[PDB]
Order: structure tokens, then sequence, then C-alpha cells
RNA sequence: CUCGGAGCAGAACCCAACCUCCGAGCAGUACAUGCUAAGACUUCACCAGUCAAAGCGAACUACUAUACUCAAUUGAUCCAAU
């Protein structure tokens, strides 16, 4: 009378780290109002530009790095005249957006300073990431 | 009462004597950069990393993958410097970079990336998705062999499977097209598993596809140990992750014990744990490639449970803990009138004995 | 309080309690906040929000208000479409 | 009838609000413009002093405001 | 049973077996529960009224641009970005 | 816990203090945290269609 | 305790009858604000009608 | 309550049931001096009725 | 806390020039 | 003679003298300083006072914005005006 394939457990255990982030029910690390930067996010875009190179990172609130794009790697350096100019920053966003879609990352926050945000090199890196399909704001968490 | 510090304090190195002859920060980004360095260092006092940081083991995770390639750094560095000089000599690249009209070809960047540092990125990504932890119980490997998977949707389109991109069960109803660079005379083994799909046991996994003793790149010639079965993520169960594993065989192997009938629509035979599978074949088999995607429920999943699996579709739901309310007291002093509704089960009037 | 009237010989009710408080059959007394109509232009919305809320009284207050009223005001009434009808009985209360 | 007349009076005054708001927005920028212009006028009057500071710094401005009034009358 | 039931317009049955496809079992029956009251009367009244609402939505043919849900706004972005990863065969 | 203090750039009083510190110094302050106990929820079986 | 400011009553122009009191400087023209009217559930113009008291 | 009075014979359903028959059967207790205006038939026990 | 070994970890004014008009 | 800060009262809370010092009885900016609602603090009672997630509704893609800056910046009931 019974069936073997219909034997289902009452509770479902999903071990995927992004299961709850993608359903918008995973709790964000709220707090840290008296310091900078914030932590109320799931994924963050962090840009590191040195005297010689430019690096963009997508990392989780736990610290882990998901995907990255730097001008130190031959793939991108063999096509750039200058690794430290605006073009390099615009090209790091076109390469990072393409890598974030492949990884599955479509939303992330960006926490710049007032002088970084007003810069023309950061204005072009955001535009390049949006044109790639990445949204620079995460959806609000669902509490109910 | 005072207790002496258990170690060096933060700003002890600083000399207070010549405080007027010390280089200051003068900028917020230069202090922030040093503040991040000291935040990622071990300390004897309590830290946020202690209570929230992801605990790890001191035993460095072993490597079970292929050996790295052998390259001549000196000959490599020489060729790269020469190419930059040619690119920089052209005045048309200097002018485009100064006018901000230059751009890099995204197609060539990805072909060289897949060769040099793509494997290490794919490894970093698999660790984030928790594949090594579940599949191999923490053991890692670098996917030296690029595995290109793609599902045929229609007659002209293709859905590429990368490392965590979303793919639907409707696009993944038929076996994909698998290609990978291999020498002649080599033997491989492909594999598809659902890490989160299992309905009964948490730790276990479902086996969706198993091809053994593949000669070179020809996947059809490989023996079909387990036929292809589409993903069937239950409704309201979240997003699942399916992984394509490519093993490099050292010699022809006999998978008679892992053989499954054709067709295999029983979920007890589909059940499968990769760790045990590789552990009994690790002497003659080595992980080389990797690819995975994420899958949600769609209408096609109902066709799999009813027709193929001959069972009823299970539907789950995300349930939250019941709200906390303190113990109700007889006289709730200064509480508003709606305090009594918090402990009321029904919303319809009661009349007791009357 | 008048414990024994001079005409009937029975306890009287203090009518200053009846014009300010409401008694639920369970024994709870409901009141308003002192100052919910005074100087609203200098008070915040949060403070005004909890000023127009109907709150309960404590044991000592409710025992006093029960002594200042007779048994007629403690009876169970069945008014038609009463807004406080559901509050005249406690639910899931222990001890 | 009283619930109907009021519902119409409310619907008759909301048909003019979109335009009333626009006219009000304009007046704000018009009045706001005067505030910015007034500051510039005062600054000019200080330059006319040419750093000749002292007690006679307040009345000088008054002299020139009177001149502006005469221009408006004409 | 939805299909066997002949007291509903043919086009409505097909229109109802698409919208409320998540309330249909393997056999083909349309299930409607309600547990928002103590009395079986009121609970049945709610279920019956859901059917009258299903036959009206399917007959009204409403094609107006209703408001998009907030939970469905990130899926619209997810799907959109899953189409630009799609590729065409080199030699079709 | 004791964590490193990084003010917000808009906050001028705190940013005018870290720019006058010797290179190598870092400011520390005492933070209070809540470590969550229960998860956001669980997936439960509700029907077999 | 010189009364620099005064308390006035701002009446909605939508005819709803909704009004709120605000503080304005004495030496100043009658206010014309854009406040939220809960009756119609949208922002509407208000105008000073009468003074309540001297702050 | 009504069904309980009928199962015990305290109120006969073969004749019209009015306010008098309910009182004569001790089914209700009306207090006209307490601003009582009658009885209200409530829906409790409708399923078993 | 004064009794604890990590007392004084927040001290910062000994790193700044004394600017007291 | 009410209210607030500091010391006495060194480190959770609390603590007096016709004890030692400094202050308050506002101002300014907004006009969503809109509605609602879990859970909490509380000047040693009561009264009063305080902080607030989520949610509705707005705003928003820049503003350390989503309970304004500010230390106190204040007055119960009846009654009167409307
Ligand atoms: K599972
Ligand atoms: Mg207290
Ligand atoms: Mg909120």
């Amino acid at each position: 009378d019974p069936v073997e394939n219909e034997a289902v457990a009452p509770e479902f255990t999903n071990r995927n780290p992004r299961n709850l982030e993608l359903l918008s029910v995973a709790r964000k690390e709220r707090g840290w109002r008296t310091v900078f930067p914030s932590r109320e996010f799931w994924h963050r875009l962090r840009v590191i530009r040195t005297q010689h190179h430019v690096e963009a990172l997508v990392e989780h609130q736990n610290g882990k790095v998901v995907v990255s794009a730097s001008t130190r790697e031959w793939a991108i350096k063999k096509h750039l005249y200058s690794t430290r100019n605006v073009v390099a920053c615009e090209s790091i966003g076109r390469v990072l957006a393409q890598r974030c879609l492949e990884a599955g990352i479509n939303f992330m926050v960006y926490q710049p300073t007032p002088w970084e945000a007003a810069s023309d090199s950061m204005k072009r890196l955001q535009s390049a990431m949006t044109e790639g399909g990445v949204v620079l704001r995460e959806p609000q968490r669902i509490y109910e | 009462r005072r207790t002496p510090p258990l170690g060096p304090m933060p700003n002890s190195d600083i000399d207070l004597s010549n405080l007027e002859r010390l280089e200051k920060y003068r900028s917020f980004d230069r202090y922030r950069r040093r503040a991040e360095q000291e935040a990622q260092a071990p300390h004897w006092w309590r830290t946020y990393r202690e209570y929230f940081g992801e605990k790890t083991d001191p035993k460095e995770k072993i490597d079970i993958g292929l050996p790295p390639p052998k390259v001549s750094r000196t000959q490599q560095l020489l060729e790269r410097k020469q190419a930059i000089q040619e690119l920089r000599a052209n005045v048309e690249e200097e002018r485009a970079a100064r006018l901000r009209t230059a751009s890099v070809p995204l197609d060539a960047v990805r072909a060289e990336w897949e060769r040099t540092c793509g494997p290490y990125h794919k490894q970093r990504l698999a660790e984030y998705y928790g594949l090594y932890r579940d599949l191999f119980h923490g053991a890692t490997f670098v996917p030296r062999v690029p595995l290109h998977v793609a599902y045929a949707v229609g007659e002209d389109d293709l859905m590429p499977v990368y490392c965590g991109n979303e793919v639907t069960p409707t696009e993944a109803a038929q076996a994909p097209e698998v290609t990978y660079e291999a020498e002649e005379g080599s033997l491989w083994t492909l594999l598809l598993t659902s890490l989160d799909g299992h309905l009964l046991e948490p730790d276990a996994e479902y086996l969706h596809w198993l091809l053994t003793n593949i000669p070179g790149n020809r996947v059809a010639e490989g023996q079909v140990t387990c036929p292809y079965l589409p993903p069937f993520p239950a409704r309201g169960s979240g997003i699942h992750r399916l992984a394509f594993l490519l093993f490099k065989q050292d010699q022809p192997i006999d998978f008679s014990e892992d053989a499954r009938p054709s067709p295999c629509y029983q979920l007890a035979q589909r059940t499968f744990r990769t760790f045990d599978f590789y552990k009994k074949h690790q002497e003659t088999m080595t992980p080389a490639g990797l690819s995975f995607f994420q899958c949600r429920w769609d209408d096609s999943v109902t066709y799999i449970f009813h027709q193929l699996l001959d069972m009823r579709e299970p539907v789950f739901e995300f349930v939250r803990p019941p709200p906390y309310h303190p113990k109700q007291k007889r006289f709730p002093h200064r509480q508003p009138l709606r305090y009594l509704d918090r402990y009321r089960d029904s919303h319809e009037p009661t009349y007791g004995i009357y | 309080l008048t414990y024994f009237s001079a005409r009937k010989g029975k306890r009287k009710t203090v009518k200053a309690v009846i014009d300010r408080f409401l008694r639920l059959h369970c024994g709870l007394w409901v009141r308003r906040k002192a100052g919910y109509k005074k100087k609203l232009w200098k008070k915040t919305p949060a403070r005004k929000k909890r000023l127009r809320e109907f709150v309960f009284c404590n044991k000592t207050q409710s025992k006093l208000l029960d002594k200042m009223t007779t048994s007629f005001w403690k009876r169970r009434n069945w008014y038609v479409d009463d807004p406080y009808q559901k509050y005249h009985d406690r639910t899931n209360l222990k001890v | 009838q009283k619930r109907r007349e009021r519902e119409q009076h409310i619907a008759e005054c909301m048909a003019k609000m979109p335009q009333m708001i626009v006219n009000w927005q304009q007046q704000q920028r018009e009045n706001w413009e005067k505030a910015q212009a007034d500051k510039e006028r005062r600054a000019r009057l200080q330059a006319e002093a040419q750093e000749l500071l002292g007690y006679q710094v307040d009345p000088r401005s008054a002299r020139f405001q009177e001149l502006l009034q005469d221009l408006e009358k004409k | 049973h939805l299909a066997t039931a002949e007291w509903i317009a043919e086009p409505v049955r097909q229109k109802i077996a698409i919208t409320h496809k998540n309330k249909i079992n393997r056999l083909g029956e349309l299930i409607l529960t309600s547990e928002s009251s103590r009395y079986q009367f009121r609970n049945l009244a709610d279920c019956l009224q859901k059917i009258r609402d299903m036959i009206t939505e399917a007959s009204q043919t409403p094609k107006e641009p209703t408001k998009e849900d907030v939970k469905l706004h990130r899926i619209r972005i997810e799907n959109m970005n899953r189409e630009r990863l799609r590729q065409k065969r080199i030699h079709s | 816990t004791k964590e490193v203090y990084v003010p917000h750039p808009r906050n001028t009083e705190a940013v005018d203090l870290i720019t006058r510190l010797p290179k190598g110094a870092v400011l520390y302050k005492t933070f209070v945290h809540v470590v969550p106990a229960k998860p956001e929820g669980t997936f439960k079986l509700v029907a077999m269609l | 305790s010189k009364s620099k400011n005064i308390l006035v009553r701002m009446v909605s122009e939508a005819g709803t009858g909704f009004c709120f009191n605000t503080k304005r400087n004495r030496l100043r023209e009658k206010l014309t604000l854009l406040h939220y009217d809960p009756v119609v559930k949208q922002r509407v113009l208000f105008v000073e009608k009468k003074k309540i008291r001297s702050l | 309550r009504l069904q309980y009075l009928i199962d015990l014979g305290r109120v006969d359903p073969s004749q019209p049931i009015d306010l008098t028959q309910l009182v004569n059967g001790r089914g209700v207790t009306i207090q006209p001096l307490k601003r009582d205006y009658g009885v209200q038939l409530v829906e409790e026990g409708a399923d078993t009725f | 806390y004064k009794t604890k070994p990590t007392h004084g970890i927040g001290k910062y004014k000994h790193l700044i020039k004394a600017e007291e008009p």
C-alpha cells in the first residue's frame, strides 16, 4: 500500500549558503552605527587601487572573497596601456560584472567615501557594473 | 586592584617623547588601511572574530588534485615585458587611454583567464558555495582541467553552466553537452550530484548522472553507469546546487558495484555520497574538473514526480519561530489595552456557560 | 467614604471613580493618561502616541477602586455591541 | 446629503491643488531668489567701503539702501 | 474534480487549471482549505466564496497592469541576467 | 569586545583626530554584540500534491 | 521672555477640515506649507488662518 | 444550551418556544430591572445543534 | 574595566598634541 | 522652596548637610516632528517620563536620511473658550 519514493522527512535540510540570501530572509548583520563602514549587507563591492594597480573584490559579510578582478593578472594587463588610469577602472568593472553573473551574484552594496564616489574613475566602474547586469543595492530583508 | 596585560598593548611601540617629530596620518584612507591590518590580526583580548568568525581547523585542508604545471618564470617574465613595450610604443593606445575611449576585449580576457588563474578562482568559489566541505569533507583540489558544460534549449540557444549561475529544470531536462581538453589514451569519469535535493537524509546526495571510462573527450563512448535524471528541487525548499565533477582515471576501472539500472527512477538507488565513492577509487582516480549551477522549482518538476518518479509532489514551506511574549500577569500595570490580545487564541466572541 | 448611609443604612459609591475609570469583570481597571489633552504643541508624536492609550491599573489601585464602588458596578453586563466585551475575561492566565 | 456635499467640496478643491502647488512652488523659488540676491547686494556695499572699517561701517550701507529705494520709485 | 465538473464554462476550467495550478493534485482535484474560524460553517463559507472568486477572475479577463510585488522584483532581475548568459551555437 | 574604531568620514570631530595621530597608532573602543541563538526559520512539509 | 515666535493654526485647502498647529516667527508673513493630509492620504497645501497664542 | 434543554425535556420543541417557556424551564434568567431587553441567540454550538 | 588587563586600551589623548587655549 | 551637569559618591545602581561649583524657565531647522505596533528602561511608590524592531504610508539611488539639533529648556484634575 505505501510507497518508497514518497518517504519524505518533515523538515527539509538545505545546506546551500546562499539559499536564505536568495530568498531575502537571511538576517543581515545590523548595527555598527557609530563606525564605518556598515555591515548590513550580504555581498559587498570593495575597490582597492594602489599606486600601480586597481583591484575590485566581491566579498561576503563573513569576509570570504567570491570573485575578483585585478590588473596584476596577465589576462587584463596585456590589453591595457596603463593599469592605474580611469580606463583600467572602467575595464575592471566590465570584467567583474561578467564574472559576477557567472558566479550568480546579481546584487551587492558599494560603500565609498565622499571623495571616492565623486571621482570619475569610480563613476565609470559603477556604470560598467550596471551595464553588465549587477545592481549596486541589495533588496530589503523579509522579516514576516 | 589592577591586573597586568597578558601581552603587548596596541599603541605601546609609539614613542611619546618626540611626538612633534613623528609622521602623522594626515588622511582618513591611510588610517583606515592600517586599522584594517590590525583588525585581521590575532589578539589576546576578546574580538568579534572569536564569537562570529567562521571556526576553522588548524589541520590545513589536504590537496587531492592534480599536480601544478611546471613553468619557467624567467622565460615567462621576459615575454610579458616585451609585449607591454610594444603595446605602449603605439601612440594610438596612449591617445585612447588619455581620452578615455579604450576598452579591453572581454572574450580574450576570459580565454587567458581560464588558463592562468581561473582554476584558483573556481576553487575559491567552490569553497564559498560549500562544495569541498560537503563532497570531500574539507579536502580541496584545484580544477586544472576546464570543464565546459552547456544545456541545449531549443535548436540554436545554449545555457552555459559555469560556477553557480541559475539554471532551470526545464532547461536541464535533457543531458548537456560536455567538452574538455584531453590527450589521446586518457580515461575520465563524469558525475552529476544534487547536494541539497535529497528528501529524506540531509547528509546524502542524489546521483543524477555517472559516465565511466570515457576515452578522451568523447562522452557518448563512455559507459552509462547511471542514466541522466533532471533536477527535481521541491517547491518551497529553496535554491539547490548541482555539481559536475570530472575525474581523471589512471587505468580502466570496474564500476559494477556502483552500477544502476536503466532506467533508475528509485530514489533509494539514486542516493549517493561522493566522499565514499572517491575514497574507494582514490588510488586510481583523481579530481580534475568542476562546474556547478543553482536550480529552483518550476512547472517541469511536477512532471518528474508524477510521471517519472511515480509519486506525489512534496511541497515545503518556510516557517518562522513563534513570537516571544513574556509571562502574562494578573495586573499588567501601565500596559495598553491590547495587552490582552497577545495571549488570546481565538478572535471570535466566547460566552461560557450561557 | 460613606459606609452606612443615614437613610438606607448601606454603603455608597464614590462617583469620582465612575467618571474616570472602567472596570472589567475580571477585576482590571482601565484609565486614560494624565495630560493627553494638555500642551500637545510641545510634545513629540511618540509621547502623544502613548498619552492617548488606555492603560491598566495595579493591584493596590484596583483594590482601592473596588472599595470605593459598590457591587452594582462589578456585575456582568451584556451590552449590545460593546467595544470592551472581549476584555471582560482572561485567557491562558496561570497563577 | 451632508456626506455628499462634503465629498464634492473635497473633490472640487483637489482638482485645483496640482496647479495650486505649482504656483506655490514658483513663489518659493521667487522668494528664495531674493534671499540670494539680497546677500550679493550687501557684499557689494562692503566692497564700496574699501577696507575703511571703523564706526562708519553701518551707516554707509544705509545710505545706499536709500538710493535703491529711489530707483524703485522712479 | 476540475475537468469532470461540467457546471463551469469550458474556457474557465482551462484558465483555472493554469492560475491555481498549485492547488491541484495528481488526480486532478482542486483543493481549498480554510482554518480561520472555530465554526465549520464559516470555514466552509470561506472555501465556497473562493470558488466564486475563481470563476470571476477567469471570466473578467483582467489584463490591466497591476502593481508588481516586491518579492518578485529580484526574480525579474535574476531572470533578465540569466538570458544574457545564454549563447548561440557557433554552427547552427 | 574590543574592536578597532573607524569613524564615518562625515563626522568631522573624529576625522580631525585620526589625521593627527602618529602613523602606526590605532584607536580602540569597547563594543557590545548579540550572538543570535535561533535561525531565521525552518522548511516544513505542508502538503503532498 | 520676549515673545519672538507665535503658535498658529494651519488649515488644509482641500476642504477636509484637517488642521495642525505650527510655530512661526512673529515678524513674518502668513505661512503656506505643504503638509500631509490623512483624510485624502496625500500632501496638500495649508494656510495660516488664526493665531492661537504667543510663545 | 438550547439543545441541552431540549435533550432533558425542560423545553419541548413541539410547541412554539418563546421567552416564557425558556424562563419556565430555567433556561435563562432575565432581569428587566437591570435594563435587560430580552435574549440574544448566539452561534456557539452551531455545528452540533 | 580598571581591574582587567585590557584596561587603558581606549586611551588616545596621550597620542595628541596638548591643544588647550 | 521646581528642573539639569560636576564633586563629595575613585570601579554596577543608589546615597545626605542653611555642603562645594556651574547652569535652565530657550532657540533654531523641518512640515510624513504621519499612522501603527513586538519587546524593554524608569529618578528607589503612584502620577509622569524614556528607547524602540517589524508593518502601512512616504521619501530615496548623494545627504553617517526611515523616532531632528539641543542637558535642564517645565505644570496634574476640575473648569473655561472652541
Ligand atoms: K535536503
Ligand atoms: Mg520605578
Ligand atoms: Mg522601522
